[PDB]
């Protein structure tokens, strides 16, 4: 519900660096593809970070419903981004409850 | 091992077919049938129904 | 072997370092491919070098 987005331009990126440094299975993209994301010139990228639970990731799809989608983190209908998920068990998680 | 799930290491095994432009050498384990001639039948050769 | 980001790139009309550098799969590919975690097996505490 307080997600924060970080403004990048006016520089070059490379995207072959990823996978390096999260550890994801692979890429979602909607409109683009993740193996031609460096053959082309953009305008503008932004980034955008939150926590949501393993039931709710379907939810961060465009044309979808529920209840992260519904009042929290709605996407467009002709988004054309690219949306990492991964686990996170030892940084997210406390034996007390990370609250 | 203590590494996540992404750089986990995998063993990958494929398999490559080759589709039929010679004498067939593997088929699969179905018995043979005696063959017919002069008659309305289906067939199966090497896997070529009809 | 391969890293567990590399398993979608053995595919044909993948592009990136192992399906241009390592290994080629064809665009007219009809085959079956396998990929199973190998955690136990193919990993040291010192590393599988």
């Amino acid at each position: 519900y307080a997600w924060n987005r970080k403004r990048i331009s006016n520089c070059v990126a490379d995207y072959s660096v990823i996978y390096n440094f999260a550890p994801f299975f692979a890429f979602k993209c909607y409109g683009v593809s993740p193996t031609k994301l460096n053959d082309l010139c953009f305008t503008n990228v932004y980034a955008d970070s939150f926590v949501i639970r393993g039931n709710e990731v379907s939810q961060i799809a465009p044309g979808q419903t529920g209840n992260i989608a519904d009042y929290n983190y709605k996407l467009p209908d002709d988004f054309t981004g690219c949306v990492i998920a991964w686990n996170s068990n030892k940084l997210d998680s406390k034996p007390s409850g990370n609250y | 091992p203590t590494y996540g799930v992404g750089h986990q290491p995998y063993r990958v095994v494929v398999l490559s077919f080759e589709l039929l432009h010679a004498p067939a050498t593997v088929c699969g384990p179905k018995k043979s049938t005696n063959l017919v001639k002069n008659k309305c039948v289906n067939f199966n050769f090497n896997g070529l129904t009809g």
